[PDB]
DNA sequence: CCCTGTCTGGCGTTCGCGCGCCG
RNA sequence: GAGUCUGCGGCGCGCG
DNA sequence: ACGCCAGACAGGG
């Protein structure tokens, strides 16, 4: 509940990349047309980001608010509404290292 | 009181009623001021309707000189020229004389339109907007019943063949073609001009944001002291600055010093009226004071903002300036406005002389609050920085600043380039190191804080000895403490990689970055001086001190 | 323009306190109830489709009015932050 | 990723570059744990670091390129982070304010400094929730949510909505702004006075202090929401308050050139002929002379004679 | 390089097509580099205007060419020069080259002229691009005329010779602009190509052959030519322009009429009779009123609206598509889901509106019905649907509405169902739904008007004729203009043209007067003189003399300068009349106006009406997706910019809060404007602001990023800007 | 007051056989200058109907007891053949002008109301010229010129 | 190895609003 | 006890 | 295209 009096950049720490993340997105599949929904573990799976609709689920087994805070048995949402979709950070562990270019050129 | 402000001996122009306002404004006070500006509002707008001026072609009339002056001007060219056919004037001698006859016919025919107005015509439409502070400008009556002459080619290079045509007659046919190639360069003028009035504004701004009104009489009595009195119009002649200039360098200041001048005790801190400081005129007519002494922002303690009494008395309001201001920013948005408003003018409206006014201001307006050597070098800062010091380039660089606005008609008080140009020498380069090695640009009163305690509370004098370092507004604004302001104009990517190696903590204080954040302006009401204040009535007064009174057990 | 203003002006500091000043007033004048005014009986604020604005119109067209009266007491630390507002709803009705 | 118009789709740019790693990533994996000869596995490696420069800066080095289509440099993180209508100017100059207004601004000769002529029907949409509850307190409407449909249509407004909204607006105060906003005075606020119309009525002294003249250009309206910004709005961002100018302690609410003519016309003497003697200074037959040398033809009411011109002697 | 054809009035159109670029593939020239470019080159004579330019970033790189002007066979745009072949000029034409043009000694059409001899020896020609006094025996060639060295556009100005070039551009631009008017009225002096602009432009309908005329309806003349032959030539009734402008061609013949070769039959959108015609010519006086008439600012008489005189249509196509949903389909049908039968009258046939239908903003023009919510119901829609009625239409109500603004009548609908007879119908896109709505627009307060030569203004009072100035025989005044808006500004020709019109008025005549070779001073001055005797000699005849007024008026007139001192009323007055001004009494007080104010007829344009000039208010409504920040479009106005220049504004003064409110409640902050909100229905006080959206969109944004910015706390310690959506899991 | 076309529907329809446009017409029709002759008629319909190559004047109105037309020869329309006109033109009794819009009468659904014209007057004119009464020659004069369509006379205003 | 000079490499360049088009 | 989804990047022109 | 700032490297003692 408190004031934000400082910010402060900092590196990040490899670490602190998955710290932060959530899932890896391990494959170029953006949404299959058939179904305008996330293809596989692409780049917008619901698991490593979030509910891609409000307070339900992908497949609908929990689609309310009483059971807010629980995982789907069979397929994987957590679900707030689609707004921690949107603020939620997935992560992609890289073979062999590369760099910022920020801080290189 | 009203007799007194007022001037009945006269018609009333622009500046008259000018004058009466702002009297008004001090005298009787603001509101009543208001009052007084819709009464003349509403005559002026009626009594404008039943005197019936209106323009007819007629009306614009054309004086019976204008036939002379162009004929003896004209067999002067002929001179001009048998004296070129003969080899005794150069190609160049030619061109540089037969464009001083015209500079001067035209400036002849000007008066002139005029002088038939005065004497023939005092009620002519045309001439009483131009007079009043209606409409018109000199130069634009001049083309319509006098002539507009010199209209230069493409390139620069004026034409040697002049337009002897008014807009009363008939502008010719190619007359018009070649006044349209002065058109198309111009529209373009404005648009440059344009973008540096805003780079004017930001970079103005970018440096001079986090400068706002905090504070308790600082008591660091150093000054700067403004001068009444210039050197060289004429090889070496002293003469009293010009009264409007004058005017706008120790109008509403503070007294650094007190001055005992023709039998007044000006005292100290005392907030000079326009009444007092056309008394230090006067005096300095006789020969009293050569200089004044004044609380300047140019020589303020408090690091981060500018006290009541170093800046002075403008506040919009004309009492002193009320804590929790925003200055520097008012000094900013002050010195861009006029950018972008002299130089959108003149492309629109009239000609020659102009056109090199603008173009050459904006230019110069530009490499003096960024630091480079001049185009012709016009002096160097950085170079005279060195050479002679601090205080006369902060004095140096304020004055060439107003050199081209009140050569532009603007009037801005000195405050706004001052506090702008402190900014500018608030760091300082490193030579003998105490905490962080030698080679570093870093902030001034900083370094006050380290010597300061360096000396006095910790033992061991380890002179912390720096070198004024004079960076432009630019520089100052990339090269800031925190990053969230620096992260706004130059480089974010550049900005951003130092900012977080080093884990930076920005502090939050001055307005950009706190604005960033959507978080409430650290200035204002925000201001740390009055972001606490409660209210109470007499009847809560008495019950707070009913729970006071219950405090006593058994 | 505004009343008084300048009679305000010279009763504050600094310009920015007063503003800061009538806001709160205004605040606390709807909060614990729109009747915690100083100056309602004969001559008070007023409205004109009827002479209602003696009810609820603007919150601070009051302060400004009560303000200019030397009712009010505003300081740095007049009264004790959390103990004013407990204070004030105890005596105050209207919710 | 969203579904655009027919069945068109629109993705950030951001995207395409994150397959390219994504791809390049999977595919040296892949490359790594098959079988590595070291010239494709460098390869590789190159387009992966660089693929790694595309998402967070596309220009530094080479421009990458949605395929034949347009030759455009896909949206690099860098690139939303940079620039003049960037990411950091966009917080900086917050950009869009919830209740603000923008019409054809026209003379208003009667207003006052003090007021603004506001077009009520813009009144409406502006000060509409302050209107809304305003409808509740009185017998116009039920509720909130009844209030807002009796105004969804035109058609459906009792002419005591405009009663209400007259009472809302009581004296709440906007704030206008010109179009370049030069200096602080370029804002300032006025006491809305509800009028007829789409044009928004200004006070003609203030039309220094913006730089604006009735000619195509038009003049934005904002409203202050809290009693606070209220208290600040109307005690000292007021036009009315704002009369001396930030640049110099010269007046800005100089009378303008239409009020300035007026005032010049009726202060100004006039002068006309002075044919015959022009001394009444000391003759007292001067007096009687020339006061009838004026009855008749030669002598004006306004002769330079020092003194007095019979001008003066008459009456 | 293609963009929509601008066609205000035809004119418009025809100059949009021959403005002069330099921006284009690409590959040539780009847009920050080019100031030796943008300059009006010399040889740019009669081949490129020298004002068509717009003004604006995008500036002298497009500018409509000249008049005679013409690409030969290759893009040089060769010029008109007539010979000259010794001291005598031809008749015969050359269209050079630019290159070309340079090797000879050219001269000005000025020139003095027996037919084909010169007349002066020291005449004037230009070599290169240099003004030289050459001989008649040097001058090889002469310039066609003084139209060709400007454009089409341009050469529509009166006395272009007495404007200032760059105001004079404003009045070219201006003409692109003119809104056509139902009452279209040719300008009370013209300069000479106003024929040819709808001629050569495709406005009015001429008659191909000579013949007679059989039919004239309201939709079609079917004429008769003598060669035994009769053509039906149908009149586009009522078609919508690319601006949204009404095109309509208005028959002139009447029926069994034998037609001239090349005779208007109908009138284009914006002609009178055959010319160009965008705005009427009404009488005008010169002078300052209360503050009406501002500097720019100027007035207008209810009379001008009480005879149509400016009064414009326009006409808008919204379109609807019946989309298919993997919902449901989206249907098209009367049902209105939710609440009146009041609100489906006009909607008569099932689905469509009927054909002329009043619609006003927020009725419907057509009616859809789609599904409810993204994928499932609502189950707490579902106890409220079973309470009064669970058999309720799951549909929703999309339905399009009439956007706030405004609306007319319907005019016209389209729907294309099922089986599309040769349409292309999109994907998903089940079938649409087009509606025509028309509107008369009366000019008021908020519109722009301007003459020819650069004075632009806006209306700023509707004045009833009750008390306007008023002539002394009982005429009064249609327009007040400003004079201060003509010193400064370099126009006289306006006030030329105000002159010759007053003439025309009590003449009943017409003028034409050319570019710099039009009327002259002395010949209006006479026109002047035998107006006089119509405006004064019908007085002197009807019965009566001078006023106590027009005598006052004539004292101060004496006092000024403007009359010889000695004169008759009679003779004085006349003497008046020439100088251009005539006595008027105010109308409101019946008293004359101390001093002769001119007057006449001037011709005056109203500037269209863009979407810009319908004003907009927002108080809350949509936001964009990435940032939280106010947007607009369709039916929600959007909201305003505040940027830094304004903030800096509130900055300057202690107004804290206010510039809060801005960055927060008013914009970003997505919790706070909720609470806002609901907190105002209440008449509460608004809560504190909570973080703002693009904060935590940038801190992200810059997470994106290696950089990682963290909150801090009074000690150097974390706080949090994520409410609580950024702890895992 | 009012308009009603037989098969026009709205103010911006054209029709066969009749060259102007309805916009044309009701234009025309604010030129129609009426006068009945007592307060009774308040609302008074106005009827005609012609059909051919006939040119339809004012005075082809069928005539009304009270009422009567002083704009006889006024062109309303020229029909070529197959011209078929029937409306119903409404005529009132008020003052000043109100638009189209501040009224909107309704007769017939499919009618359009017209911009109201209400002043009988169209010009009026005063000059005040010197009199001369033996003793003192400074004195005023008063003529007013007053110029009606008809309606009422110059007297009656 | 030093200081000076020269091409070199990176960024910036008004402000808001209309309309209409296009994948 | 109503709230989803669409409007993006760019281009052209026009205002002041 | 330009203008400006800041920079990193190469030439002449
Ligand atoms: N390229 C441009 N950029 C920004 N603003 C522009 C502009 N062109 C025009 N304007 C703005 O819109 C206004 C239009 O110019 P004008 O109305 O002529 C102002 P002005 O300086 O008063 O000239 P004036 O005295 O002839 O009226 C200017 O004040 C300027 O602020
Ligand atoms: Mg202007
Ligand atoms: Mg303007
Ligand atoms: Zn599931
Ligand atoms: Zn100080």
């Amino acid at each position: 509940k408190k004031e934000v009096r400082k910010v402060r950049i900092a590196l990040a720490s490899p670490e602190k990349i998955r710290s932060w993340s959530y899932g890896e997105v391990e494959k170029p599949e953006t949404i299959n047309y058939r179904t305008l929904k996330p293809e596989r573990d692409g780049l917008f799976d619901e698991r490593i980001f979030g509910p891609i609709k409000d307070y339900e689920c992908a497949c609908g087994k929990y689609k309310r608010q009483r059971f807010e805070g629980k995982v789907c048995e069979r397929c994987g949402v957590e679900v707030t509404k689609s707004i921690v979709r949107r603020y939620r950070m997935g992560h992609i562990e890289l073979a062999t290292p590369a760099a910022h270019i920020w801080f290189v050129k | 009181v009203a007799w007194e402000l007022i001037q009945l001996d006269v018609p009333q122009e622009k500046n008259s009623l000018k004058d009466l306002v702002y009297q008004a404004f001090l005298r009787l006070g603001m509101e009543k001021t208001a009052r007084l500006l819709d009464a003349l509002k509403y005559y002026g707008f009626t009594f404008s309707t039943t005197s019936g001026i209106t323009i007819g072609i007629d009306d614009a009339v054309i004086p019976e000189e204008k036939k002379q002056y162009l004929e003896e001007a004209d067999r002067k060219l002929l001179q001009i020229e048998q004296a070129y056919e003969m080899g005794f004037l150069t190609d160049r001698e030619r061109y540089d004389q037969i464009l001083q006859l015209w500079t001067e016919t035209t400036e002849k025919v000007t008066q002139a339109v005029f002088k038939n107005f005065e004497e023939n015509y005092p009620f002519n439409p045309l001439y009483v907007m131009a007079q009043s502070g209606a409409r018109g400008n000199p130069q634009q009556i001049r083309q319509l019943c006098g002539l507009r002459g010199l209209m230069q080619k493409p390139s620069g290079e004026t034409f040697e063949v002049p337009v002897r045509s008014s807009f009363r007659e008939g502008l010719t046919v190619l007359e018009y073609f070649i006044s349209s190639h002065g058109a198309r360069k111009g529209g373009a003028d404005t648009a440059l001009r344009t973008a540096d009035s805003g780079y004017l504004t930001r970079k103005l701004v970018d440096v001079t944001h986090e400068i706002v009104v905090r504070e308790a009489d600082c008591g660091t009595t150093n000054y700067i002291s403004v001068p009444l009195f210039q050197p060289d119009e004429v090889t070496r002649s002293l003469r009293l600055r010009k009264r409007a200039d004058i005017e706008a360098g120790l109008y509403g200041r503070v007294l650094a010093r007190e001055v005992e001048v023709l039998g007044v005790r000006l005292e100290e801190g005392r907030y000079l009226s326009m009444d007092d400081v056309h008394l230090l005129i006067k005096a300095a007519e006789a020969g009293e004071i050569q200089e004044v002494p004044v609380r300047s922002p140019l020589t303020c303690q408090t690091r981060y903002g500018v006290c009541q009494k170093c800046y002075g008395y403008d506040l919009s309001m004309a009492r002193p300036v009320s804590i929790g201001e925003a200055v520097g920013i008012v000094a900013a948005q002050s010195i861009g406005e006029p950018g972008t408003q002299l130089t959108m003018r003149t492309f629109h409206t009239g000609g020659v002389a102009g056109a090199a006014d603008i173009t050459q201001g904006l230019p110069r307006v530009i490499e003096l609050f960024e630091a480079r050597r001049p185009k012709a070098k016009a002096i160097d800062p950085h170079q005279l920085l060195e050479a002679k010091g601090p205080e006369a380039v902060e004095r140096y660089l304020v004055e060439e600043i107003q050199k081209v606005y009140r050569a532009q008609g603007v009037k801005l008080h000195d405050k706004h380039i001052e506090i702008v140009v402190r900014q500018m020498m608030k760091y300082v380069e490193v030579t003998d190191p105490g905490d962080s090695r030698l080679l570093e640009g870093q902030v001034l009163e900083k370094w006050d804080v380290e010597a300061l305690n360096e000396r006095l509370i910790a033992e061991g004098k380890t002179p912390v000895a720096w070198k004024p370092l004079l960076m432009g507004v630019t520089k100052s604004a990339l090269s800031t403490k925190s990053w969230l302001s620096a992260a706004s104009f130059q480089n974010t990517t550049h900005v951003l990689t130092e900012a977080a190696i080093a884990g930076k903590k920005d502090e939050l204080i001055g307005l950009k970055e706190n604005v960033i954040l959507g978080r409430l302006i650290p200035a204002g009401t925000g201001s740390d001086f009055v972001r606490f204040t409660q209210v109470v009535d007499q009847k809560t007064l008495k019950a707070i001190e009913e729970a006071r009174k219950e405090a006593v057990e058994a | 323009a505004e009343p008084g203003i300048d009679k305000l002006f010279g009763m504050v500091d600094s310009k920015y306190r007063l503003t800061v000043v009538v806001a709160k007033r205004a605040q606390q004048l709807l909060r614990h109830g729109f009747k915690n005014t100083v100056l309602e009986p004969e001559e008070r604020p007023k409205m004109q489709t009827l002479e209602g604005l003696f009810d609820d119109p603007n919150a601070v067209t009051w302060a400004m009015k009560e303000l200019l009266t030397g009712r009010l007491v505003f300081g740095e630390n007049l009264v004790p932050e959390d103990r004013l507002q407990k204070e004030m709803e105890r005596l105050y009705p209207v919710e | 990723m969203v579904q655009v118009d027919g069945g068109r789709f629109a993705t950030s740019d951001l995207n395409d570059l994150y397959r390219r790693l994504i791809n390049r990533n999977n595919r040296l994996k892949k490359l790594l744990a098959q079988g590595a000869p070291e010239i494709i596995i460098r390869n590789e490696k190159r387009m992966l670091q660089e693929a790694v420069d595309a998402l967070l800066d596309n220009g530094r080095r080479g421009a990458p390129v949605t395929n034949p289509g347009s030759d455009r440099p896909l949206r690099s993180l860098t690139d939303i982070l940079s620039g003049k209508q960037g990411r950091f100017r966009q917080n900086l100059l917050g950009k869009r304010v919830d209740y603000s207004g923008r019409s054809v601004i026209v003379v208003g000769p009667q207003l006052k400094l003090h007021q603004c002529g506001l077009p009520k029907r813009m009144a409406l949409e502006l000060f509409k929730p302050f209107l809304l509850k305003k409808m509740e307190e009185k017998g116009i409407a039920p509720n909130v949510k009844a209030a807002r449909r009796m105004l969804e249509r035109q058609r459906d407004i009792k002419d005591e909505v405009w009663d209400a909204l007259e009472e809302v607006i009581h004296g709440k105060v906007v704030l206008l702004n010109r179009a370049p906003t030069l200096h602080r005075l370029g804002i300032q606020a006025f006491q809305p006075v509800l009028v007829e119309g789409q044009s928004i009525q200004l006070h003609p002294l203030v039309c220094e202090a913006f730089n604006a003249d009735f000619d195509g250009d038009q003049m934005a309206v904002h409203v202050p929401l809290s009693s606070f910004a209220q208290a600040e709005a109307r005690i000292q961002m007021l036009s009315a308050h704002n009369l001396l100018s930030p640049a110099s302690g010269e007046p800005l609410a100089k009378p303008s050139r239409d009020i300035i003519l007026g005032l010049y016309y009726i202060t100004q003497v006039r002068k006309e002929k002075k044919g015959a003697g022009l001394e009444f200074a000391t003759p007292e037959e001067a007096l009687a002379a020339h006061e009838r040398g004026e009855v008749a033809l030669n002598a004006p009411i306004k002769v330079a004679g020092r003194e007095t011109s019979v001008g003066r002697l008459k009456y | 390089l293609s963009q929509f054809k601008d066609e205000t009035n035809p004119l418009s159109s025809l100059r949009h097509k021959r403005r002069i670029s330099a921006l284009g593939p690409g590959g040539l020239t780009r847009e920050r580099a080019g100031f030796d470019v943008r300059d009006v080159h010399r040889t740019h004579y009669g081949r490129i205007c020298p004002v068509e330019t717009p003004e604006g970033a995008n500036i002298g790189l497009i500018t409509s060419l000249a008049a005679y002007a013409r690409v030969d066979e290759l893009g040089f745009i060769r010029t008109p020069y007539r010979r000259v072949v010794g001291g005598v000029v031809t008749d015969e034409v050359v269209y050079m080259t630019a290159t070309e043009e340079d090797r000879y000694t050219i001269a000005q059409a000025n020139t003095p002229l027996e037919g084909n001899r010169i007349a002066a020896e020291r005449v004037v020609a230009r070599r290169k691009g240099e003004p030289v006094i050459v001989s008649p025996e040097e001058v090889e060639f002469m310039d066609v005329s003084p139209k060709q060295v400007f454009s089409v556009n341009t050469n529509l100005i009166p006395f272009l010779e007495h404007d200032d070039a760059n105001r004079a551009l404003m009045g070219s631009n201006m003409q692109t602009q003119a809104v056509p008017l139902i009452r279209a009225q040719a300008p009370v002096v013209m300069t000479g190509l106003e024929e040819r602009v709808v001629r050569d432009s495709l406005a009015a309908l001429y008659a191909e052959e000579d013949g007679e005329v059989a039919k004239v309806d309201g939709n079609r003349i079917v004429v008769r030519y003598e060669d035994g032959r009769l053509v039906e030539y149908p009149l586009r009734r009522f078609y919508r322009s690319n601006q949204g402008t009404a095109l309509d061609q208005r028959p002139r013949v009447v029926v069994g009429q034998r037609v001239r070769k090349g005779d208007l039959l109908a009138d284009g959108p914006a002609s009178e009779n055959g010319f160009l015609a965008l705005g009427q010519n009404v009488l005008v006086a010169i002078m300052p009123f209360d503050g009406y008439n501002f500097e720019d600012a100027i007035v207008i008489s209810e009379e001008l609206l009480k005879r149509d005189f400016y009064t414009s249509i326009h006409i808008e196509r919204y379109e609807i598509e019946a989309r298919d949903t993997k919902l449901g389909p989206e249907r098209i049908t009367r049902d209105i889901p939710h609440l009146s039968e009041a609100a489906l009258r006009d909607l008569d046939e099932e689905g469509v509106v009927r054909i002329g239908a009043e619609v006003k903003p927020g009725d419907i023009l057509v009616g859809r019905t789609s599904f409810k919510g993204e994928s499932e119901p609502t189950p707490e829609e579902r106890l409220l649907r079973s309470i009064f009625g669970e058999k309720a239409r799951d549909v929703k109500d999309t339905s399009l509405r009439v956007p706030p603004g405004e609306g007319g009548i319907v005019v016209r609908t389209v729907r294309l169902r099922r089986g599309d007879p040769g349409v292309e119908l999109k994907p998903g896109v089940r079938e649409v739904v087009r509606v025509y709505v028309a509107q008369k627009r009366k000019l008021q307060v908020g519109d722009k008007l301007a003459n020819r030569h650069g004075n632009k203004g806006v209306v700023a009072k509707i004045l009833p004729v009750e008390d306007m100035p008023h002539l002394p025989d009982g005429t009064p005044v249609d327009v007040i203009l400003n004079p201060l808006g003509v010193p400064s500004r370099m126009n006289l020709g306006q006030i030329l043209e105000t002159h010759l019109g007053l003439a025309g008025y009590f003449l009943g005549q017409r003028y034409i007067s050319p570019i710099f070779d039009g009327a002259k001073e002395p010949e209006i001055k006479e026109l002047l003189a035998q107006a006089f005797e119509v405006y004064f000699g019908k007085r002197k005849g009807e019965g009566f003399g001078v006023d106590k007024r027009e005598v006052e008026v004539l004292r101060r007139a004496e006092k000024l300068g403007l009359v010889t001192p000695g004169k008759t009323p009679e003779e004085q007055l006349k003497e008046l009349f020439l100088q251009g001004k005539v006595v008027l009494y105010d109308g409101r007080t019946g008293e004359p106006i101390e001093g002769p104010i001119v007057v006449g007829q001037m011709f005056i344009m109203k500037l269209y009406h863009m979407v810009e000039d319908k004003m907009h208010a927002r108080s809350t409504g949509p936001y964009s997706l990435i940032t939280q920040q106010p947007l607009g479009g369709k039916a929600q106005f959007g909201g305003q910019r505040f940027g830094e220049m304004e903030v800096w504004a509130l900055e300057a003064y202690g107004a804290a809060h206010t510039l809060q409110e801005m960055l927060t409640l008013k914009s970003d902050d997505i919790e706070g404007r909720n609470a806002a909100y609901e907190a105002i229905i209440k008449g509460e006080d608004v809560p504190e602001p909570s973080v703002p959206e693009s904060f935590r969109v940038l801190v992200k944004e810059l997470q994106a990023l290696a950089l990682d910015v963290q909150t801090l706390d009074e000690k150097d310690n974390p706080v949090d800007i994520f409410e609580g959506l950024a702890s895992k899991r | 007051t009012s308009v009603y076309i037989e098969d026009v529907l709205h103010e911006f329809s054209t029709i066969p056989g009749v060259k102007e446009d309805v916009v044309e017409i009701i234009l025309n029709l604010k030129e129609l200058v009426v006068r009945f002759l007592n307060p009774s008629l308040q609302t008074v319909t106005l009827l005609l109907k012609a059909e051919g190559p006939k040119e339809v004047k004012a005075r082809d109105f069928l005539p009304v007891a009270d009422v009567e037309i002083m704009n006889p020869d006024l062109h309303i329309a020229t029909l070529e053949e197959g011209g078929r006109l029937n409306m119903e033109v409404r005529v009132d009794r008020g003052v000043g002008y109100v638009p189209a819009e501040k009224h909107g009468i309704k007769d017939r659904i499919n009618a359009i109301p017209v911009d109201a014209v209400f002043s009988p007057v169209r010009r009026v004119a005063f000059q005040v010229e010197d009199t001369r009464l033996g003793q003192r020659t400074d004195l005023d004069k008063l003529t007013l010129r007053i110029w009606t369509d008809g309606s009422v006379t110059p007297l009656e205003a």
